[PDB]
């Protein structure tokens, strides 16, 4: 006996489940009617496997602003819930979407806390926003007497009174007035050029976490000692066609030795086989080195 | 809207014996001619399970509150499918998350929300005079929902609803368990024309669907169909509830991957011997 002989794998087929169903979150980004900053929009979406590489390469998004979370690893991550929003921010107030600020609507309307991941992305809006004349229906906060906190809602459906004058249907000199309108100037600078922005928040909490990301799928190979990475199962072997009849819900295949030997195709629902690829021992045959110097090899 | 039922007869619950029923596939692994043994939550052989009668006689009704143990085995004997759905939770007063599963003439609903349940939730189907058809005219299981996490609508199911007094036409077996935030339901439907004394034979319960919820469940309550034609015509439906315990079983898979036999390794010592040699036939000797 001299040594052993083994065959190495070549391919790494990684077949996964068939297809992601849908996620209408893009529709949330791409509608036609939206409110103002006064509406602290909070749209909770779960149990949805959503595509994230689209946002990295889109039509007119550009201003991709994520906080201290790595951009690439989040596409193949799985969370529990996401949140959305949409309003007008009037150009330069893009600076206000920061982890901690209080100069302006950074705290007045749509308050965002520090250490909040919440990837935020805006875009230019010259036709929907900055319309002719000015759609003064949109409103931004006057003074925010609500005195918000991180992750809070400012809903002030009333008016101020300083110390003396009630303003219950009476023109009060110190009672101020509700939120001022929105100056959609036709064509002006960033100070009068509104922008539409959307934020995608994440939270794990403690849940089954059925909000995952898309996964790839390479073509299969047969009659070749290859590395297979089916759902959960990772191994090496030769995959061929079998004739065993599986139940309509079973997926795995075992034997008396409790070793996996049959895998159901997650795509086409076909029953395969698993077999180690030709391991053995090598031995030589010699007639004695004194007589001659020829050998034969037995595999 | 919340109401209550009055003028009903109350009867004590009964007991019945489970004749080797409550076996289900615990895994998703195919086997052929194997005697594999596993320790899981199961229903022990030859034990009491409680028995509640929903007979119309006079004017008898039943809808008690049963605590939710580690597992529930629900065996309904039906002729016109009077029993419809279940609710699961702890307080059942919209103060905590609670599950509601119903399969009606309309779309099937599996909804885990906060519902303000009433004292006597029920479903009411009216026998109209303009057409000779039964349609659901009373949805009074709860008042309203507030704010939720997971709602699912399955395919619509159509099934005739009538108040009959004949023999049961079919048996529906369900197994509910809650592990790792997952609600697992195993369902089986079988035909029979008996009246009592559940038939012999082994019937494996194939899994149906798994629901990711992640909530405490310590109480469940079923709901009936309150037909209208004062008067309710409750029929004579019957349902059995049993609880699961951690037990070790020996399963015998056939050549096709279907379970055909099982032996409980907690019965008389002969069963223990059969559980040690991993075989169903034991010859003479001492072990
Ligand atoms: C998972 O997703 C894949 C991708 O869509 C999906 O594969 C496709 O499914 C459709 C049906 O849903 C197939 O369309 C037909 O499929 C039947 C049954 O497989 C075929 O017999 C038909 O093709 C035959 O006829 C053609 C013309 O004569 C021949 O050229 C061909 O070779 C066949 O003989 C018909 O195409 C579609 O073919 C597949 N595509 C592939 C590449 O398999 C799959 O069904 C999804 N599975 C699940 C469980 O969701
Ligand atoms: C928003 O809607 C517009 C509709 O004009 C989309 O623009 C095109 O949409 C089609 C269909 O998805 C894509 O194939 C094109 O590539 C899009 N155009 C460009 C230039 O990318 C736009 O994709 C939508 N945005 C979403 C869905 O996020
Ligand atoms: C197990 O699966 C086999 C599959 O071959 C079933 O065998 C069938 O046997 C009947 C007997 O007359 C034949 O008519 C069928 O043609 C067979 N099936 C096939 C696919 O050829 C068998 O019935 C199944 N059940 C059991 C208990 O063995
Ligand atoms: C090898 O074989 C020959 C055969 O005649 C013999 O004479 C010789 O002694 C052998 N070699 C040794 C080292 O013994
Ligand atoms: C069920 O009822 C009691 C248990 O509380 C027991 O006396 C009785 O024997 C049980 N049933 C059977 C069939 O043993
Ligand atoms: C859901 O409903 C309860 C009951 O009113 C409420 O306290 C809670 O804040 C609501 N929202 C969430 C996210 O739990
Ligand atoms: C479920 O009950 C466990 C047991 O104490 C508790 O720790 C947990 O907070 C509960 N989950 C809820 C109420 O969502």
């Amino acid at each position: 006996q001299t040594s052993n002989f083994r065959v190495q794998p070549t391919e790494s087929i990684v077949r996964f489940p068939n297809i992601t169903n849908l996620c209408p979150f893009g529709e949330v980004f791409n509608a036609t009617r939206f409110a103002s900053v006064y509406a602290w929009n909070r749209k909770r979406i779960s149990n949805c496997v959503a595509d994230y590489s689209v946002l990295y390469n889109s039509a007119s998004f550009s201003t991709f602003k994520c906080y201290g979370v790595s951009p690439t690893k989040l596409n193949d991550l799985c969370f529990t819930n996401v949140y959305a929003d949409s309003f007008v921010i009037r150009g330069d107030e893009v600076r206000q979407i920061a982890p901690g600020q209080t100069g302006k609507i950074a705290d007045y309307n749509y308050k965002l806390p520090d250490d909040f991941t919440g990837c935020v992305i805006a875009w230019n809006s010259n036709n929907l926003d900055s319309k002719v004349g000015g759609n003064y229906n949109y409103l931004y906060r006057l003074f925010r007497k609500s005195n918000l906190k991180p992750f809070e809602r400012d809903i002030s459906t009333e008016i101020y009174q300083a110390g003396s004058t009630p303003c219950n249907g009476v023109e009060g000199f110190n009672c101020y007035f509700p939120l001022q309108s929105y100056g959609f100037q036709p064509t002006n600078g960033v100070g009068y050029q509104p922008y539409r922005v959307v934020v995608l928040s994440f939270e794990l909490l403690h849940a089954p976490a059925t909000v995952c990301g898309p996964k790839k799928s390479t073509n299969l190979v047969k009659n070749k000692c290859v590395n297979f990475n089916f759902n959960g199962l990772t191994g090496t072997g030769v995959l061929t066609e079998s004739n065993k009849k599986f139940l309509p819900f079973q997926q795995f295949g075992r034997d008396i030795a409790d070793t996996t030997d049959a895998v159901r195709d997650p795509q086409t629902l076909e029953i395969l086989d698993i077999t180690p690829c030709s391991f053995g021992g090598v031995s030589v045959i010699t007639p004695g080195t004194n007589t001659s110097n020829q050998v034969a090899v037995l595999y | 809207q919340c109401v209550n039922l009055t003028t009903r007869t109350q009867l004590p619950p009964a007991y019945t014996n489970s004749f080797t029923r409550g076996v289900y596939y615990p895994d998703k692994v195919f086997r052929s001619s194997v005697l594999h043994s596993t320790q899981d939550l199961f229903l022990p052989f030859f034990s009491n399970v409680t028995w509640f009668h929903a007979i119309h006689v006079t004017k008898r009704f039943d809808n008690p509150v049963l605590p939710f143990n580690d597992g529930v085995y629900f065996a309904s004997t039906e002729k016109s499918n009077i029993i419809r759905g279940w609710i699961f939770g702890t307080t059942l007063d919209s103060k905590t998350q609670s599950l509601l599963i119903v399969n009606n003439a309309t779309n099937v609903v599996i909804k885990v929300c906060e519902f303000q349940f009433c004292n006597d939730p029920f479903l009411g189907v009216y026998y109209h005079k303009n057409n000779k058809s039964w349609m659901e005219s009373e949805f009074r299981v709860y008042s309203s929902a507030n704010n939720c996490t997971f709602e699912y609508v399955s395919q619509p199911f159509l099934m005739d609803l009538e108040g009959k007094q004949g023999n049961f036409k079919n048996l529906r077996e369900f197994v509910f368990k809650n592990i790792d935030g997952y609600f697992k339901i195993y369902s089986k439907h079988t035909p029979i024309n008996l009246v009592r004394d559940l038939p012999q034979g082994f019937s494996a319960l194939e899994p149906l669907v798994d629901l990711p919820i992640g909530i405490n469940i310590t109480r469940f309550q079923t709901l009936l169909a309150l037909h209208r034609s004062s008067g309710w015509t409750a029929g004579a439906a019957a349902y059995y509830v049993g609880y699961l315990q951690p037990r070790t079983f020996l399963l015998k898979y056939n050549e096709n991957g279907t379970i055909t036999d099982a032996v409980d390794c907690a019965l008389d010592p002969l069963s223990e011997t059969k559980c040690t040699l991993k075989s169903f036939t034991v010859e003479k000797g001492i072990y």
